[PDB]
RNA sequence: AAAUUGAAGAGUUUGAUCAUGGCUCAGAUUGAACGCUGGCGGCAGGCCUAACACAUGCAAGUCGAACGGUAACAGGAAGAAGCUUGCUUCUUUGCUGACGAGUGGCGGACGGGUGAGUAAUGUCUGGGAAACUGCCUGAUGGAGGGGGAUAACUACUGGAAACGGUAGCUAAUACCGCAUAACGUCGCAAGACCAAAGAGGGGGACCUUCGGGCCUCUUGCCAUCGGAUGUGCCCAGAUGGGAUUAGCUAGUAGGUGGGGUAACGGCUCACCUAGGCGACGAUCCCUAGCUGGUCUGAGAGGAUGACCAGCCACACUGGAACUGAGACACGGUCCAGACUCCUACGGGAGGCAGCAGUGGGGAAUAUUGCACAAUGGGCGCAAGCCUGAUGCAGCCAUGCCGCGUGUAUGAAGAAGGCCUUCGGGUUGUAAAGUACUUUCAGCGGGGAGGAAGGGAGUAAAGUUAAUACCUUUGCUCAUUGACGUUACCCGCAGAAGAAGCACCGGCUAACUCCGUGCCAGCAGCCGCGGUAAUACGGAGGGUGCAAGCGUUAAUCGGAAUUACUGGGC
């Protein structure tokens, strides 16, 4: 269960997540295998809100990595199909 | 250890508890510490109006 | 975080005029500018290197209405930024919102400019900003807000902002009560009596 | 949600003289309600109410202990009513505990020894219950003791306390042959079983040994009930015997409105009469809902600021009556919720200090045992943890609830001692302990008197104070030694007037300044001024410079302020600078202060004035049988008397006594008046007193 | 205990009983093989080896021992039998 | 593109000088404390000492889609309560939703805490071979058939409780042998040998003992090979002080064979060899978690390892093993030790170095808080439950940052204070007065964003045989925020609710008077005070900083004063 999940860095009342492929046992902010993109839920301007490293995420999914619900939704939004 | 009692007039008896800070008197050879006034029932200097934060003296109404 | 006190004491302790009063009357008519505030102001003790450096730094601080913590931060930013540290420090001090407000008008003194800024009566680049130290960037439009124009202090300060050198980096629209900040002021665009190197060496001391 | 209906709640206290049987009756109540699997006995320390170590060791209750029991009846007659009982201490040295509880309780079982009957502390708790206007029943315990006389004790209740007691359960057999009780409504004789611990009993048919006395007192009970309402009176006079239900209802109305006290009998230690007393409680005493709604104030009063029904529909209101120490959370507040509902973790307002408090935990009490409960309803006693500044009598409620209730008065402590730790590395710890103890107990104060470094401990009695001292030693351990409070004297001149001088050789040719003063001191009269210092300006010969001609009295203030004789102050002195010398350039006030000090010293030396001890006025109320004894004690003490008065219920003596003396006067007064006399103090103007300690204290330090 | 790890305590007790029984059964069969090896009778040693082989294989499959442990037993005992000549 | 632009000195030995050499000071930093004072907001930090002892409440559960089943609730059915043949609910039926306890699966070895131990059994850097790895994922297969239990439960019964005893059975995705299994284990080969578990949704046929079989779909099961992840192991270097510690080691160093490990190995054993380590510091003693980093410095360096992240070690102390993929397991077992608690006296229970909190110690470090709404974790097909992880709230000026406490005008240069040469100077445009503004705080009204998802319906294709069930994707529908009376915005008012601390002899910026007179006292260093003290104390005035300031403690710098850069005899 090598999950791809959101790390919740940032500040108080101003979250900002790192999309990290991390072994599921480790803590949210703790050990991870690599970081593949980021996400900013409060980015509400011309600036980019999220970025994902799609080919690396696909590589890890092929390797068997699990995807979190939010990572899946954000990948859906990144792809123009949604 | 031996410690100085700065200021004019104190109330330190033979068993009063007090607070000790660093320092020295430099003409009492052997006193290398100072008694913090206005801390641990060492009352602040009486009728003091300048350097009043040292000597543990509170702000008068004035 | 503001010096609430007499201002002409500061002006005559620094000697020259710090522009801490309006142009309603003369500084020499408002105070005995020649001597110092104290009862021992007649005497003129010999100054030292540290004395002149401190006096220059305090002159700049009192000119711009800034305290030592923020001024040290400004010096750190200037030393970080490439170029002359003194010129960078002076440009950073001219970038302050109250500073540009005063230099454009809208206030007869920088404390008046600070009230105008803090009272949400100033709008910078469309956004309402009420921070006196808000650093204005090149090509920024600093404008008065509605429901604050035409009042006595504003109109008096705009009119009084004449009879003085026009800054060559603002291009203010006095009638409509906004100005621009096209680019940072250069060394030649300022008093030129203030030795910035004295402040630089004081803070490198 | 509500485990028991509002009507089936009985908040009662057990109040009486010392060792009347309160704790034993509580233990038998717990046994017969099943919460306690062993009866135990107090003198062996097995009583559950006597949970503190002092109570276990000494056989006495020192704290008001609240617990709860479920009672159906002797014959399981009713659905289980929940009785919230509080066992109160009958010691006169713990009166705040009984007053504290009795404020919040709805009823009182007053226990009376069959032998002694009405006793001094029975009368004390009677007065407390009367001022709180609470319904009472009576339990004549100790019926197994030789000399027991139930009828005589009832007559003592009638004559002494001022009641009109109504017999309800007469006694079968002699003292040691205490078989059981005949009820004056059922006409049944309950005889308890001796093989087991009185759990079982049998109803018998009132044998011939007593059928006339029982019949007469049953007729008296019937007519007493009939004297409650005209609907009862008319049928009684028409001549049909009242039905038992209507008799009980009328007697209940009389109990609520305090026309009568229903007196039963029993023997708790021999396991008899307790279940009958419990049924008397259920049948005759009120519930939280069977009284008119409580009242308070709101915003300087109104037509009716508060009328809070005993129901859950209304905003929460309560009263935090007891505050108790906890070594592990620092506090535990026993409160009765008068109206509404509260839950664990909810926030409320203390209407007195006007601050928010969060109920960290709410628990139900069984002696020292605490059981967590999610919520508390109206008419229920519980304990809160998480309160941190609430005191006794504080109202805790939702917003817009009554502010001040009747609980704003406490007795005044009488005994005073000076407590000092054995180890003087213990001052702060002992002071903290005493401060928290004072916070729990309003009638106990601790204060550091500022004339000395001692710390004075004031309590309701010697038993109260040594209980406080040894409990301080045990819990939050700090040792302590008791002593005597020090004495603050004052001086006065014995009509001496002179033109005394003061002159110090400060000039010496080169010092550049000096001065000289010439003053007069006079005593005005013993206590005609609120300002002990006096001044009348007469500086004429060489009038000093004008900037402080009138200000040469604030500087002389300090000589009178402390220590002309033995470090003590003075009253009635008046200073008069008549003459002096100076130079009219710089009259240094600091340099003139040395002249003032020397003038004061020479003046005292020439005066040879003497000391006034602190003599206060003591006003004592005592019965009119120990008047001679108490005034003889006051006369053996070097004290004077003032005024003769004869109260209807006693005699009031007034006297003047020193402060060094009358140390522990309350215990001596109680000894010589059977603990049935009170005294108050008000610190009248001083008087001369020959004491060899006045010169001792100053000559201990040589010259 | 506080939580319901007492259930796992009971389960571990039962599994200890079961595993101890099966493991001791394994070990006594292996002891039979080794005793036959010490005796030198290759016929009885080979028979004991053939009887314990299903035992160790099945217990390794069930998880009481590991495949490496079972293979180690088989290889060592086969080597002993081969040198028994 | 830019990743850096960086190095200051002064006081003090002397009558004076120069060198040398210490001491002290000017800077930055704090997990700081103390004194005085204190308005708000944002973001961080918050027992450095007693790994000292711990009350109380929570910190790990979930699955009924594995099973027997029915303790509580609900729904139906079968009726001589209610009853105007019932709307007003007495009882029965696991029958259905659901579900306490029980067996069973997974989790509980994660997450959280502490640094006591550990000076090389560790950590960092760089490699290596003899390994295993639940869950996740890819490939290929199998998934006949049978057995005996036993929990729960029933009966009796012990016990205060904790918890059990004696029989009777009843289930399984519990356990057990057989059938079968090979690119799998053993063997050179021949050959020998090893597994399983079933469950749920819907369904036109067709067969039923209204149990379903049977056809599908989705899950789970078992064998092997992989991948990824994680873990184990080995090697080289580096990683403190002491020689006022020069010898240490006998499973000790190596070899052969047996055993053991998941794996190589003295890991263990039986023998044989007499070795191995050490002046490049073994052994012994003291100390200590290590690191990325943090502070300082121009660098080299020095000091340090709070927060955050990685690894290690520990869990009341010592030892041991069980289960499991993984432990020798904070919230598991057993034993031994001390402590604590309940006991009905016969027995029984516990380990805050999890979140709070209490006592103690200390100069000193917080709430016995709200939610699982975000993100993660466990379980489950999901819904959903749990989560003291986590997100927030509270307290503390503990730190960094921002803002405010008014702005302009105002000469009777008012009064009062202080000084004075008695003219005046100064407090000082300061105040008062006049006009103006209302940030922030205080009230009243609007108001995002953190919210993605999930549920129900329907359309599409996919599936199948079945436009059914089940996935995947559109379309809508009412919805989910503790923080929260949120951020943010608008209105009322009146300068109102908001300035103190240190210093003023030289170093060091800011000087006069008075009272005391080597006394009282000050002092970072030099030093001041014995009759005109800018060095003490008060006043006035000024200087520096400012919701802070100062005092004390600690690191570095200055100190080229441990000099490798960069010193001397
Ligand atoms: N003989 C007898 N002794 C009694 C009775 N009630 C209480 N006692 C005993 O008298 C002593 C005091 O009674 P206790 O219950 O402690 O009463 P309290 O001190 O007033 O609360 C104890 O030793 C009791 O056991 C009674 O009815 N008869
Ligand atoms: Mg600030
Ligand atoms: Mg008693
Ligand atoms: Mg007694
Ligand atoms: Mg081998
Ligand atoms: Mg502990
Ligand atoms: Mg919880
Ligand atoms: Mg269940
Ligand atoms: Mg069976
Ligand atoms: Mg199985
Ligand atoms: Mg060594
Ligand atoms: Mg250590
Ligand atoms: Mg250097
Ligand atoms: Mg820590
Ligand atoms: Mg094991
Ligand atoms: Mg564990
Ligand atoms: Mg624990
Ligand atoms: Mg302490
Ligand atoms: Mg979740
Ligand atoms: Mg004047
Ligand atoms: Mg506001
Ligand atoms: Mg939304
Ligand atoms: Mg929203
Ligand atoms: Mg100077
Ligand atoms: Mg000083
Ligand atoms: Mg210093
Ligand atoms: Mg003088
Ligand atoms: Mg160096
Ligand atoms: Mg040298």
């Amino acid at each position: 269960m090598v999950t791809i999940r959101l790390a919740r860095h940032g500040a108080k009342k101003r979250p900002f997540y790192q999309v990290v492929v991390a072994d599921s046992r480790n803590a949210r902010n703790g050990r991870f295998i690599e970081r593949v993109g980021f996400f900013n839920p409060i980015a509400s301007e011309k600036e980019e809100g999220t970025r994902l490293d799609l080919d690396r995420i696909a590589h890890w999914v092929g390797q068997g990595a699990t995807i979190s619900d939010r990572v899946a939704a954000l990948i859906k939004e990144v792809n123009k199909a949604a | 250890v031996t410690s100085y009692i700065g200021g004019e007039g104190h109330n330190l008896q033979e068993h009063s508890v007090i607070l000790i800070r660093g320092g020295r008197v430099k003409d009492l050879p052997g006193v290398r510490y100072h008694t913090v006034r206005g801390a641990l029932d060492c009352s602040g200097v009486k009728d003091r109006k300048q350097a009043r934060s040292k000597y543990g003296v509170k702000r008068p109404k004035a | 975080a503001r010096y609430l006190g007499p201002k002409l004491k500061l002006s005559r302790r620094e000697g020259t005029d710090l522009f801490l009063k309006s142009g309603v009357r003369a500084i020499d008519t408002k105070c005995k500018i020649e001597q110092a505030p104290g009862q021992h102001g007649a005497r003129k003790p010999r100054l030292s290197d540290y004395g002149v450096q401190l006096r220059e730094k305090q002159k700049v601080r009192r000119i711009y209405g800034v305290l030592e913590r923020q001024f040290r931060n400004y010096y750190k930013e200037a030393a970080r930024l490439k170029g002359n540290t003194g010129e960078n420090l002076l440009a950073l001090l001219e970038g302050r919102l109250d500073n540009v407000v005063y230099r454009m008008g809208f206030g007869a003194t920088r404390a008046e400019a600070r009230q105008l800024v803090s009272h949400k009566a100033i709008m910078v680049n469309g956004r309402v900003v009420n921070i006196a130290s808000y650093q204005v960037s090149p090509n920024d439009v600093v404008s008065i807000r509605e429901k604050a124009k035409k009042q006595s202090r504003v109109k008096a300060a705009l009119e009084l902002a004449e009879q003085r050198e026009k800054p060559t980096w603002l291009e203010v629209d006095a009638g409509k009560m906004e100005g621009t900040f096209k680019r940072k002021p250069e060394r030649s665009d300022l008093s030129a009596d203030i030795n910035e190197h004295l402040i630089v060496e004081l803070y490198s001391k | 949600a509500r485990t028991t209906p509002i009507a089936r709640y009985r908040n009662i206290g057990i109040s009486a003289h010392i060792d009347a049987g309160k704790t034993t009756t509580t233990e038998r109540i717990l046994f017969y309600t099943g919460v306690n699997h062993k009866i135990g006995e107090v003198h062996d320390g097995a009583a559950t109410m006597d949970w503190m170590e002092q109570e276990q060791e000494r056989g006495i209750t020192i704290t008001s202990a609240a617990t709860t029991a479920f009672w159906s009846g002797m014959a399981k007659q009713y659905e289980p009513h929940r009785i919230n009982i509080i066992d109160t201490p009958g010691h006169v040295d713990f009166t705040i505990e009984v007053e504290r509880s009795m404020r919040v309780l709805d009823g009182a079982v007053m226990v009376y020894c069959a032998v002694g009957g009405v006793q001094p502390q029975s009368e004390t708790v009677w007065r407390q219950a009367n001022k709180y206007k609470v319904p009472r029943i009576a339990f004549v315990n100790k019926m197994d003791r030789m000399g027991a006389n139930f009828l005589k004790v009832v007559n003592q209740i009638k004559t002494r306390l001022g009641a009109n007691p109504v017999p309800l359960q007469l006694a079968i057999g002699a003292e040691e042959h205490f078989t059981g009780v005949v009820d004056l409504v059922k006409m049944k004789a309950i005889n308890w079983n001796d093989a087991d611990q009185g759990v079982t009993f049998e109803y018998e048919d009132i044998p011939a040994d007593m059928v006339e006395l029982a019949n007469e007192w049953h007729q008296n009970l019937i007519e007493s009930a009939a004297e409650a309402s005209e609907e009862l009176m008319e049928k009684y006079l028409g001549g049909e015997e009242l039905t038992e239900a209507e008799i009980k209802g009328a007697l209940r109305q009389r109990v609520l409105n305090n026309e009568i006290i229903l007196v039963t009998c029993g023997s708790a230690f021999k396991n008899k009469g307790v279940q009958a007393m419990l049924d008397a409680v259920i049948d005759y005493l009120p519930s939280p809902v069977d009284v008119p709604a409580i009242n308070g104030i709101l915003d300087d009063g109104k037509d009716t600021p508060a009328e809070r029904h005993a129901s859950d529909d209304e905003p929460f209101s309560a009263l935090a009556f007891k505050i108790a120490t906890d070594p592990f959370v620092g506090n535990l507040t026993f409160f009765r919720v008068y109206s509404g509902v509260v839950n664990s973790g909810d926030t409320v307002l203390n209407s007195v200090k006007a601050a928010r408090e969060r109920f960290g935990r709410i628990v139900q009490m069984h002696a020292n045992k605490r059981e967590e409960i999610k919520e508390v309803r109206a008419g229920d006693i519980a304990a809160a943890i998480g309160l941190k500044d609430v005191t006794t009598g504080d109202t805790l409620c939702d917003p817009d609830a009554p502010i001040i209730l009747e609980r704003m008065e406490f007795p005044e402590p009488v005994i005073s001692i000076a407590v000092e730790p054995k180890t003087k590395a213990d001052q702060e710890k002992m002071g903290l302990a005493l401060g928290r103890l004072a916070k729990e107990d309003p009638s106990f104060r601790v204060w550091t008197d500022e004339e000395s470094n001692q710390t004075i401990i004031a309590g309701m009695g010697e038993l109260h104070l040594d209980i406080i001292v040894d409990r301080m030693k045990r819990e939050f351990n700090v040792e302590a030694n008791v002593g005597k409070p020090q004495v603050a004297y004052r001086e006065t001149i014995r009509q001496k007037v002179t033109d005394v001088e003061g002159k110090h050789a400060k000039q010496s040719g080169g010092r550049g300044q000096y001065g000289h003063v010439v003053i007069d001191m006079y005593p005005l009269e013993p206590g005609s001024n609120p300002k002990g210092y006096e001044f009348i300006n007469d500086i004429k010969g060489g009038v000093i410079p004008g900037e402080y001609i009138p200000a040469v009295d604030k500087g002389i203030q300090e000589q009178l302020k402390a220590g002309p004789l033995a470090g003590y102050p003075v009253v009635d002195m008046g200073i008069r600078l008549h003459f002096g010398s100076y130079h009219d350039v710089d009259s240094s006030e600091l340099a003139f202060k040395l002249a003032a000090s020397i003038a004061f010293k020479e003046g005292f030396k020439k005066a040879k004035l003497v000391l006034l001890e602190p003599i206060m006025k003591v006003e004592v109320e005592t019965p009119e049988e120990n008047t001679g004894d108490v005034i003889g004690d006051l006369s053996r003490r070097r004290g004077m008397l003032k005024g003769q008065e004869s109260e209807v219920t006693g005699v009031k003596i007034h006297a003047e006594v020193p402060l060094s003396e009358m140390f522990g006067y309350a215990t001596q007064l109680r000894s010589l008046t059977k603990g049935r006399a009170s005294y108050t103090m008000e610190f009248l103007k001083y008087d001369e007193a020959p004491s060899n300690v006045a010169q001792a204290v100053i000559e201990a330090r040589g010259k | 205990n506080i939580k319901s790890a007492k259930k796992r305590a009971i389960q571990s007790e039962k599994a200890r009983k079961h595993n101890a029984s099966r493991r001791s059964m394994m070990r006594t069969f292996i002891k039979k093989v080794y005793a036959a090896i010490e005796a030198g009778d290759k016929a009885a040693a080979q028979k004991a080896f053939n009887e314990m082989q299903p035992i160790v294989d099945r217990q390794a499959a069930k998880g009481l021992i590991h495949k490496n442990k079972a293979a180690r037993h088989k290889a060592n005992l086969t080597a002993q039998i081969n040198k028994l000549a």
